RNA sequence: AGCCACCCGAGAUUGAGCAAUAACAGGUCUGUGAUGCCCUUAGAUGUCGGGGCUGCACGCGCGCUACACUGACUGGCUCAGCGUGUGCCUACCCUACGCCGGCAGGCGCGGGUAACCCGUUGAACCCCAUUCGUGAUGGGGAUCGGGGAUUGCAAUUAUUCCCCAUGAACGAGGAAUUCCCAGUAAGUGCGGGUCAUAAGCUUGCGUUGAUUAAGUCCCUGCCCUUUGUACACACCGCCCGU
């Protein structure tokens, strides 16, 4: 089986895309963001951590393995 | 969201974002995961970052510390060859130069006709362990 | 099994040793004396000067 | 708390069973509401016992399969609780209502049992018990979530949430739905 | 209170920071290239962890009647990869654990007392309680 | 046929000690330096009850001129680690059924006799 | 005219044997028994060992 | 006779120990100073020195480690049980606790034939905040090279252990086929045996812990009557013609 990779460089365009696609999301996790862009999964995660100091995304989990973000209060 | 810094050379391989710095370096021989991790800690570089991040500066600082290990307090035990057989020191061997020495040692013990040498040359298993139904399919 | 072919058959023997102590406090000889007499076979009984 | 026993951050209220044939093996409040699922860790003690176990508890149990993941309930409870949250963001609603709908839509009606007919490959069209329909549904959905997660970025929690929502109102991107349509179609045919 | 009443993870982190403020931890000439334990397949991320370990050890000793190197080594210990053989328990680095016990003693967080090994100092008892209070207000999880 | 600058071109250290220095140290001073396998044998052995064998080495080295090798001196042991005293001799290294004759050159020092004698074929099945 | 007829043994299973016969493999050294398992089976009654489980 | 449900509740739901009548050319003379006959026996087939069982183009079996995210990684939380030990009739312990060393290991004490001391057995799984991001990737640890130590009088053909580097197939297994119904399958550590040194073994033990028959005789095996038999060393039998 399988072979799939994502961009492992932190990029311009994908960060901008993220923040301006924001009404689409109500569920945000690293994996989702990674798939919908070409951002890594690791650097999916990190982009969210940055994003949360706009506060267009709100923490509702903080688990070690992976985290779950909401978009705004509830959407 | 910083591109900008990208395409770094460690020795003879192009090092770009893929994995954390440490792991990224280990394309070359003579640098394992542990080696590259400890070089970065010595060189005061955050190793969680990518190798498409960080400039040329940081790379050179890593290269100097790896190839002068003792003179930057990477101890002797940590080295791939300790006391060596060619060289009276304690040398870290990197890149293509590891392949050289491996060849050297195998030829060396074929001359000297030591058991290790002979077994390896003939294709028999150098360790004394079973090869009865293993070491093939 | 002596000579091991067949099936794996294992035998497990146990032996259960039982211990008890009793601390008597009263004077010297007449303790260990009156106790240790009237028994001969097959149960060990030890009288110890231990404990002050 | 004794008035209504909620789930551990969601309500057990407003959970509706949208089928009249699947009743009494779908429950979450018909006595069987729990903050945290766990009975005693036996469910094979009586043949009676299965009725006691609600759909939520059965779903947590069925998840832990494939050797490394076997016998780790605590990991599954954490994954499942996370999964409910993922469902809630994606559709609003109550996640348990989404779960119930998914079971009903994934459960087959007719299936097939083997019957002899010349030694040729034919089978007898039979209806199956609602207990079987619930058991098979829960199996399908767990196996679907795990299958996706294996060689993809998404975790078991996310894939489980996606699997339930797609089945809840059809999308044809849920494994359980796709399998059910094959079973019912084949049943209708045959001898 | 006992230290167990308040958040354990927050306790060790709060105490570890308090140790940093003190400005000494009598640090090793190793822990920048170390194997560390043999339960590790990668060298430590940072050289920071020494403070965290020290806090943890202080807490562990507070619980017990006195203990030394053995107790710390098992807690930090885990599963050791034996290559292609079965994974089994072991106890890792003893130099670091010993050094941590010596360093805490130097600051007088713990001191030698009866029942062997180091037991808490009243100076340490006071310090642990102050950070315990900060932690107690913060949460309980 | 004995000592350095002669049957050597691989040279440098064996293991930490250059063959020059090695050959003009005694085994005493050798085990002190960089030697771990040899060091265990000599310490625990303590001169190792292979006495007479070692004396037969010195004997036939002596009685033969230093311009040529000995009359060959057999041994049953093959766990003997080559020490600078030995070097230049010609040693019959038993295999439990054959004595392979091996001159001990300056490149063999710290290695075992046994490694230069075989109990084992290149292995065939009609190959 | 013996000169050697013993050699030091304190090593492996070859340094000990059963106390009624000479045997190797499976020598019970626990509790000071010093008997091979095959012999111990026949004398397991006499030591006091018993099977209930 | 018994069966089903219900209450109490350990429910007519635990696991071992236990073997008849009789068969077998099952295995064992290498457990046996049990043993018949035979061979050998001072020139040993009665003891020491050395090597092989550990050799691999290939076939098989029990396993082990794997193929990852319930995981690899870095900190941290934290709960156990069955058992065992020195001072022993041919050879000897577990170690709290001090110091040194990344480690392996080295070194000083003291207690305990022991529910006193090791061991409040504070084990692993588990729990947690990250990192990595499903990519043979850091999953995996094969093969090889250099070095340190431990065991032994002797390790060569790594006895073993550790440190670094070199960083394989394998990304789910065809024809086929094993085992399993509850603290069970699976995950996970621990103690004991072998023992100078040496576990990927086996015997128990606790921990985390399912989905599923909940039945039946279909295949298979075994055991019930009846019937047939050219079978009776009994169908892996017999039995014919060219």
């Amino acid at each position: 089986r399988d072979k799939l990779n994502n961009l492992v460089l932190f990029d311009k365009a994908t960060y901008d895309k993220l923040c301006k696609e924001v009404p689409n999301y109500k569920l945000i996790t690293p994996a989702v963001v990674s798939e919908r862009l070409k951002i890594r999964g690791s650097l999916a995660r990190a982009a969210l951590q940055e994003l949360l100091s706009k506060g267009l995304i709100k923490l509702v989990s903080k688990h070690r393995a992976q985290v779950i973000y909401t978009r705004n209060t509830k959407g | 969201p910083e591109k900008f810094q990208h395409i770094l050379r460690v020795l003879n391989t192009n090092i770009d974002g893929r994995r954390k710095i440490a792991f990224a370096i280990t394309a070359i021989k003579g640098v394992g995961r542990r080696y590259a991790h400890v070089v970065l800690r010595k060189a005061d570089i955050d190793l969680t970052k990518r190798a498409g991040e960080l400039t040329e500066d940081e790379v050179e600082r890593v290269i100097t510390i790896m190839q002068n290990p003792r003179q930057y307090k990477i101890p002797d035990w940590f080295l791939n060859r300790q006391k060596d057989v060619k060289d009276g020191k304690y040398s870290q061997v990197l890149a293509n130069g590891l392949d050289n020495k491996l060849r050297e040692d195998l030829e060396r013990l074929k001359k000297i006709r030591a058991h290790r040498g002979l077994r390896h040359f003939w294709g028999l298993r150098v360790r004394g362990q079973h090869t009865k139904t293993t070491g093939r399919r | 099994t002596p000579c091991g072919e067949g099936s794996k058959t294992w035998d497990r023997f146990q032996m259960r040793i039982h211990k008890r102590l009793i601390d008597l406090h009263s004077p010297s000889e007449i303790v260990k004396q009156i106790t240790s007499i009237s028994i001969e076979p097959g149960v060990e009984v030890e009288v110890t000067i231990a404990d002050a | 708390t004794p008035d209504i026993k909620l789930f551990g951050k969601w309500s057990t209220d407003d959970v509706q069973i949208n089928d009249i044939s699947l009743q009494d093996y779908i429950a979450v409040k018909e006595k069987y509401a729990k903050y945290l699922p766990h009975s005693a860790g036996r469910y094979a003690a009586k043949r009676f016992r299965k009725a006691q176990c609600p759909i939520v508890e059965r779903l947590t149990n069925s998840m832990m399969m494939h050797g490394r993941n076997n016998g780790k309930k605590l990991m599954t409870v954490r994954i499942v609780k996370h999964a409910f949250e993922i469902i809630h963001l994606l559709t609003g609603e109550n996640p348990l209502q989404v779960l119930v709908n998914a079971i009903i839509n994934s459960g087959p009606r007719e299936d097939s049992t083997r019957i002899g007919r010349a030694g040729t490959v034919r089978r007898q069209a039979v209806d199956v018990s609602p207990l079987r329909r619930v058991n098979q549904a829960i199996w399908l959905l767990c196996t679907g979530a795990r299958e996706a997660a294996f060689r993809n970025i998404k975790t078991i929690a996310e894939c489980l949430a996606d699997e339930l929502i797609n089945a809840a109102k059809g999308s044809s991107n849920s494994y359980a739905i796709k399998k059910k349509d094959e079973l019912e179609r084949v049943a209708k045919s045959n001898r | 209170v006992t230290v167990k009443d308040v958040n354990q993870q927050e306790f060790v982190r709060a105490l570890a920071a308090f140790l940093k403020k003190s400005g000494k931890l009598k640090v090793p000439e190793w822990v920048d290239t170390v194997k560390l334990a043999k339960h590790k397949e990668l060298a430590p991320y940072d050289e920071n962890w020494f403070y965290t370990r020290a806090a943890s050890t202080a807490r562990h000793l507070y619980l017990r009647g006195g203990a030394g190197v053995g107790s710390m080594t098992k807690i930090y210990g885990g599963r050791q990869r034996n290559g292609v053989m079965p994974s089994h328990f072991s106890r890792g680095s003893k130099s670091v654990a010993r050094r941590v016990l010596q360093a805490l003693e130097g600051l007088k967080m713990v001191e030698k007392d009866q029942d062997w090994g180091r037991k808490l100092t009243p100076q340490g008892q006071r310090d642990l309680d102050r950070i315990a209070g900060q932690v107690a207000a913060a949460k309980k999880k | 046929v004995e000592q350095k600058k002669k049957r050597t071109f691989r040279k440098f250290t064996y293991r930490g000690v250059d063959l020059d220095q090695l050959l003009d140290m005694s085994y005493e001073q050798l085990m002190q330096l960089y030697s771990a396998r040899q060091r265990r044998r000599l310490s625990r052995g303590l001169r190792r009850k292979q006495h007479s064998l070692l004396k037969r080495l010195r004997k036939a080295k002596k009685e033969a001129p230093p311009m040529e090798k000995p009359e060959v001196v057999k041994t049953h042991l093959r766990d003997m680690i080559i020490l600078p005293e030995m070097v230049g001799s010609m040693v019959g290294v038993y295999n439990g059924k054959t004595f392979n004759q091996v001159e001990i050159k300056p490149e063999m020092i710290g290695h075992y006799l046994g490694e230069f004698s075989i109990t084992y074929k290149p292995v065939k099945h009609g190959r | 005219q013996q000169l050697y007829w013993s050699h030091p043994r304190k090593f492996g299973q070859g340094s000990r044997s059963c106390r009624v016969c000479s045997n190797r493999h499976g020598l019970i050294r626990k509790y000071g028994l010093n008997m091979c398992r095959q012999c111990f089976r026949q004398y397991a009654k006499d030591i006091g060992f018993i099977k209930l489980d």
